[PDB]
RNA sequence: AAAAAUGG
RNA sequence: GUCGAAGGUGGGACAAAUGAUUGGGGUGAAGUCGUAACAAGGUAGCCGUAUCGGAAGGUGCGGCUGGAUC
RNA sequence: CUGCAUUAGCUAGUUGGUAAGGUAACGGCUUACCAAGGCAACGAUGCAUAGCCGACCUGAGAGGGUGAUCGGCCACACUGGAACUGAGACACGGUCCAGACUCCUACGGGAGGCAGCAGUAGGGAAUCUUCCGCAAUGGGCGAAAGCCUGACGGAGCAACGCCGCGUGAGUGAUGAAGGUCUUCGGAUCGUAAAACUCUGUUAUUAGGGAAGAACAUAUGUGUAAGUAACUGUGCACAUCUUGACGGUACCUAAUCAGAAAGCCACGGCUAACUACGUGCCAGCAGCCGCGGUAAUACGUAGGUGGCAAGCGUUAUCCGGAAUUAUUGGGCGUAAAGCGCGCGUAGGCGGUUUUUUAAGUCUGAUGUGAAAGCCCACGGCUCAACCGUGGAGGGUCAUUGGAAACUGGAAAACUUGAGUGCAGAAGAGGAAAGUGGAAUUCCAUGUGUAGCGGUGAAAUGCGCAGAGAUAUGGAGGAACACCAGUGGCGAAGGCGACUUUCUGGUCUGUAACUGACGCUGAUGUGCGAAAGCGUGGGGAUCAAACAGGAUUAGAUACCCUGGUAGUCCACGCCGUAAACGAUGAGUGCUAAGUGUUAGGGGGCCCCUUAGUGCUGCAGCUAACGCAUUAAGCACUCCGCCUGGGGAGUA
RNA sequence: UAAGGAACUCGGCAAAAUGACCCCGUAACUUCGGGAGAAGGGGUGCUCUUUAGGGUUAACGCCCAGAAGAGCCGCAGUGAAUAGGCCCAAGCGACUGUUUAUCAAAAACACAGGUCUCUGCUAAACCGUAAGGUGAUGUAUAGGGGCUGACGCCUGCCCGGU
C-alpha cells in the first residue's frame, strides 16, 4: 500500500501513453479497475507497471455489487421505548412492506389517519427507512 | 532603606501639594537646595529657607497657590533614578509640556533648567520634570 | 519588573502558529526528509471523497475530500461551489482557508485547477469557482 | 432532627 | 620510513521512523448508570494528605471562609 | 553580531616556558624536555539553526521581520585527501590518489564532472530562447593592425512589478425601443442610446531617419627630453575609416470611433438593495453568523459600490496588539507574592570637603565605499527611470576642554544600622518533675429488667445479674475556669503548675563604633495535618472493616462496634484555602475611637511600639483599601501573559 | 586433516577455542558493595647505546628494578609446559552452605529475617518405670514447638464447620 500514490501516477502516465488503456475507481466496491483491449494488453501493462514503474500489482476478477429485495409482503411494527428516567425516547410505527415491481425503486406511503404519528415525525420515519435500507438486511 | 533623596523630596512636595499644605520641612542636601532654589526662581514654590541645624540641616519650602486656590505645581516626575540613569545631550534636551514646564538638569555648569542647558549648549543628567 | 530584572531575563514574545501547517512543509525525496518552504498552494491526490455533517447549530452535507499532498501530508479539504467531479485518485490543487463548521477541514480545493472542474452555471464571482465567462 | 431522583 | 584520505573491526552516545499491545487526553451525537457541585443543592463547600468504593465521590486528620438561618 | 540549562562542567598540544625545526610572516604552527596549567553561570562544552554586510519590508517612533535583483567580503566547484607549476592556487571548464557515477575499449587500458550561457529529465504552486554581436564598456596577448571574451551590449518569452496612455470627445429629452421593479401613477438603467459634429493618442499605409562613435591605427605639421646627427618616443593640432541593436526609436503626410473592459463586492465591520428560485436542503462564511416557505448573507437577474488592464483568492512578514509594556502593562477577589527564615554573588545605597576624569557633557581631526532611503537640481514630451550635489547613518577611533551627578581615591559627620546603661511584658523554644477533673477498663457492696440509641428502630450489652449507685486500683491522652480582633514567634505554630538551659521584641538615655545598610538568584534550614521506618505506648476518638438502619439502590449521611492512626523518641517526607488569596526595606500624606507593653508632663494632656474599629484626600472595573494603604514615591527580589490539554508526558 | 562450519544431535554431548604477565579500555542494571578479568583492543624474543632509581656496604662489590633510542632474526618470541571462552535473554531458589555412601546435587534441605504459639522457673518441651538428667549453672531482649523463608512493596473477605 505504500506505493499506491506511485500506482496512481503510473496509471495516469500509462493512460496518457495509451488511449485504449483505462483506469477508474468503482465507488460501490472501491476497487481500481483497469480496462484494456485484451488479456495480452493487460498482462503487458501489469508487467510494465511492476518493472518500469516498480509498482508490484496483483490483478483479479472485479467484484460485483449485489442488491437485496423483499420477495414476500408483511405488516410489521417497530417500537423503541427507552423511558428509564427523566426525558426518555419513544417511537412506534406499524408499516406494511411489499415487494415493489423490479426497477421501480423505493416507495414510501403515508396511510396515517387521526394524527396517531404526528406529521412532524413522518419525514423522519421515511429517512430512517432509507438509511436502514442502505445497509443490507441479509448480506 | 532610603535610596533616592531627590525622589523623596519630590514626593514630599507632591504629597504636600495634594493636601494643599503651606510649608514643608525635609532633610537638607546641596542638590536638594539647588533644586528648591530653581523651583523658587521659576515660580513653582513661594519660598525656600535653609536651617543649618545639627546633623544634616533642614530645607523649609513654602508652596505657592494661585487665585481660586489653584495649585501652581501640577506634577513632579523623577526621570533619572538609581535603578536606571538618564542623560541627554544639548540637542536632545526635552521640552516639558511643550515648554510650559521645566526639566531640572544636572550639568558640569551646575544644576540648571532645560532652557539654560539649551542656551549654554550643554547636557547632563536629567534630574526631574516639573510642570 | 525592575530594570535589573529585565536585564537579567529579557522579555520574551509569544510565538505564532500557522493556520495552514501543511502548506509550510516540503518533502525532499532523495534525502527522504521534510523541508520548511512556504507555499501558497500544493498539489494532492484525493485519497477519499465524500460528505460530512457540520457541527451544530448548522446542518448540511458538506462536500469534502481527504487528500494526500505532494509533501506526503494527509489533510481534509473542502470542495467549494455547487457540484464537483472529484473521486478517489483525482489530482487537485489545495489552498489555505478552513471551513468553520467542519472541525478537521482546514483547506480548500481550488476550482478550475488540475482535475477539479469549474462550477456549472456560476455567473457571479466566477473566478472564485473556476468558471469561464459564458459570453 | 426520617426519605422524596431525573428532564436534548 | 614519518604523516596520511578512504576502508575494516569494536563498544558506547545522540537523533528520527516504525512496532503486537497499552495509558490517559480531546471531539461527536437526543446512548447507559447514578446525581457530586451551584439555594442550607437537601450531609456547607473547598485545600493538603490517607484510605476505600462501578462512577461521580465517601470517610478520617488538620486548614480556609471564597459559608452559616435562628 | 543566534536559539536552547529538560545542555554544567570542558580541555592533555591542552595553558605557559626552554631548545629546535618550519613559514612571507609572529605564534603549540609542529616536535622533544620542565611545570600544571587554561576556559566556564559575564554561559564554557554540547546540541539546533545560519553565508555576513551595504541594504530591503514594516512601524509615528522605540522597535519587529528579512538578507532576491545590484555592490563589498567570505566559502565552494561530483564527495574526500595531496601536492606540482606559478608573482599569485592547494586551482569551476589543470594534475595525482581514493570513493560514487556516466561513456569508449581490441579488456591491456582510456575520457569526463553546467552551483558558466541556452537546453534536457526530475522535483515543484512556480521562474525565459540551445538568439544577434564584439559596434559601446571592460579583460587576456601583442609595438601595433589585430584575435579571443555566453563578461558584457542587445533581441525573444512571461501583466511578474512599478510607471505612462488608451478603449473616444462635444451637443443630444425627442427622457425612443428593450431589461428590472411597481402602490400600476409610474421609477430606473439614462445623455445612457440613436442622429449630427469633431479628433487620431493608439492602429494601418508611405516617406525621412538620430544620438549611442570616443576612437585605436594610418597620414602631415609642429613642440619637450636625450643624441654629434638620425630614426623613433610622448604630447598638440589636423584629415579618411568603425553600429549587433536597426531602417529600431522618433518626426512628417493620409484613412477610420472604427480593432481595444474585465474583476470582486453590496448584513455589521465597510462604500453599495430590490425582485425571483430554493426551503436547517442546496449552499455561504475573515469573525459575529446567515439558510426550516415574503432570505438586502445561499443561486440567478436588474441596479448599485470599489478598482481597472487588471481584479480577487491563497501563502508569508510588519502593523493595528500597550497582546512581553525601555518608550509603554501588571500580581487582595480577573493569570500572577516563593509557606517562612538565615544568607553568598549581583543590584542599589545617608550628609559634607579635597582630588581623579571611567560613565556624563562639549569641540577639532579621520573614517562610516559606491549604489540605495530622504532633500534640491538637471535629462528622457511627463512619470517610473537616469545622473549630479547635499543631508543623514557609529554603541567607532585619536586628541583638547567642563566637573553638578554616577563611579575611583583621601579626609570629616551622626540622623540609618549596631554596642553600652536603666527598665518591661510575653501560651517563644528544649529537657526533667508534680497535680486535679473527666473517659475507659478492672475488683468489691447494695440492687433488678433493662441499658444504649434513633426521626423511628435495630445491631450491641443484660438476665451466667447488665445499666444505676458507693469505695478503691491500672493506664493513656488533653489541660475546664483565667481567656480577651489579648500576648509571643520569620512562618508553621505556642494555653495546668514547678525548676534548669536558651532565642527574640518593645520603652528611656545619647557613653560608644561611625554607613558597618537594604534586597537577595544559586545555596542552606525550619515548616500544620496526613503518611513512611525502627522501638515503645495505647485511655479516648477513629480512616479501613464488620454488623444495624435509611433507600429504587446506599460500597454514604444516622446507629453499635472497630484496626491503622491519634501519643512518645529518633530518622524520613516537605506539602495545605501553609490566607491578610496582599514579598521585603524606606520615607511622605486629614481625622475619631477602643485595647496591650512602656515613657514624660499636669482624673487629664503628650509620646513610642503593637493590636482593632470608623473615616478624608488619593486609588480601584467594582467590591473596597485608606498612617497596620490596595495612596504618593525610590531600591531589590519572586511571579503573570486566553480557556482546556496539564501541573499532565 | 582439503572445502564447509552445528548442516550433527533430544541437547554443541564430546572436541575445538580462551588461557600467563603488562598497558589501554569497559555497558544495561544495582541493594551502590557490585556487575568487572564485563566487553573490546595493543604489547611480549635477541643485541647494542644512552640513562632515573631502590636494598646492602668506607668503597669496590653484590642484589632488585625501570625508561628512551638504534638494530638483528624467524612462519611464529608467556616460540615448550602450566594458567578464564564470551555475550543477550527467560523460569526457579535471595545469597555461602547441606543431601539420596553405591543411578537423582536440584527448583529439595538449611539459612539470616518474619509471624504465631507455649513457657514465671523444680518453667514449658524432651529422655527415663523411677532416681537422675538435658533445657541451663539459662530466667520472657529467655527457652521449646508450628508455619513462612534475604531484601523491597504488600498480605484482602469468611469464626457457619473442625
Ligand atoms: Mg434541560
Ligand atoms: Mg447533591
Ligand atoms: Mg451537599
Ligand atoms: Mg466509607
Ligand atoms: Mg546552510
Ligand atoms: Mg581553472
Ligand atoms: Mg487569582
Ligand atoms: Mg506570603
Ligand atoms: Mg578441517
Ligand atoms: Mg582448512
Ligand atoms: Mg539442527
Ligand atoms: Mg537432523
Ligand atoms: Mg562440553
Ligand atoms: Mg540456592
Ligand atoms: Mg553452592
Ligand atoms: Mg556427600
Ligand atoms: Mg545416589
Ligand atoms: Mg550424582
Ligand atoms: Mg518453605
Ligand atoms: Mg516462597
Amino acid at each position: 500500500k505504500a506505493d499506491q500514490d506511485k500506482m496512481t501516477q503510473a496509471l495516469v502516465k500509462l493512460q496518457e501513453e495509451d488511449p485504449t488503456f483505462h483506469a477508474h475507481t468503482d465507488e460501490e466496491t472501491g476497487q481500481v479497475i483497469i480496462g484494456g483491449m485484451g488479456e495480452l494488453h493487460l498482462d503487458i501493462l501489469v508487467d510494465r507497471m511492476k518493472k518500469e514503474f516498480n509498482v508490484e500489482c496483483n490483478v483479479g476478477a472485479p467484484m460485483v455489487s449485489y442488491r437485496e429485495t423483499f420477495k414476500s409482503s408483511a405488516q410489521v411494527q417497530g417500537k423503541f421505548s427507552r423511558q428509564s428516567g427523566g426525558r426518555g425516547q419513544y417511537g412506534d410505527v406499524h408499516i406494511e412492506f411489499t415487494p415493489n415491481e423490479t426497477g421501480a425503486g423505493f416507495e414510501f406511503e403515508n396511510a396515517i389517519v387521526g394524527g396517531v404519528v404526528p406529521r412532524e415525525y413522518i419525514p423522519s420515519v421515511e429517512a430512517g427507512l432509507k438509511d436502514a435500507m442502505e445497509n443490507g438486511v441479509l448480506a | 532603606t532610603m535610596t533616592d533623596p531627590i525622589a523623596d523630596m519630590l514626593t514630599r512636595v507632591r504629597n504636600a501639594n495634594m493636601v494643599r499644605h503651606e510649608k514643608l520641612e525635609l532633610p537638607a542636601s546641596n542638590i536638594k537646595k539647588e533644586i528648591a532654589e530653581i523651583l523658587k526662581s521659576e515660580g513653582f514654590i513661594k519660598n525656600v529657607e535653609y536651617v543649618e541645624d545639627d546633623k544634616q540641616g533642614v530645607l523649609r519650602l513654602f508652596l505657592k497657590y494661585g487665585q481660586n486656590d489653584e495649585r501652581v505645581i501640577t506634577g513632579l516626575k523623577r526621570i533619572s533614578k538609581p535603578g536606571l540613569r538618564v542623560y541627554a545631550k544639548a540637542s536632545e534636551m526635552p521640552k516639558v509640556l511643550n515648554g510650559l514646564g521645566i526639566a531640572l538638569v544636572s550639568t558640569s555648569e551646575g544644576v540648571i533648567t532645560d532652557k539654560e542647558a539649551r542656551k549654554r549648549n550643554v547636557g547632563g543628567e536629567i534630574i526631574a520634570y516639573v510642570w | 519588573p525592575t530594570i535589573n530584572q529585565l536585564v537579567r531575563k529579557p522579555r520574551q514574545s509569544k510565538i505564532k502558529k500557522s493556520d495552514s501547517p501543511a502548506l509550510n512543509k516540503g518533502f525532499n525525496s532523495k534525502k527522504k526528509k521534510f523541508t520548511d518552504l512556504n507555499s501558497p498552494q500544493k498539489r494532492g491526490v484525493c485519497t477519499r471523497v465524500g460528505t460530512m455533517t457540520p457541527k451544530k447549530p448548522n446542518s448540511a452535507l458538506r462536500k469534502y475530500a481527504r487528500v494526500r499532498l505532494s509533501n506526503n501530508i494527509e489533510i481534509n479539504a473542502y470542495i467549494p461551489g455547487i457540484g464537483h467531479n472529484l473521486q478517489e485518485h483525482s489530482v487537485v490543487l489545495v489552498r489555505g482557508g478552513r471551513v468553520k463548521d467542519l472541525p478537521g477541514v482546514r483547506y480548500h480545493i481550488v476550482r478550475g485547477a488540475l482535475d477539479t472542474s469549474g462550477v456549472d452555471g456560476r455567473r457571479q464571482g466566477r473566478s472564485l469557482y473556476g468558471t469561464k465567462k459564458p459570453k
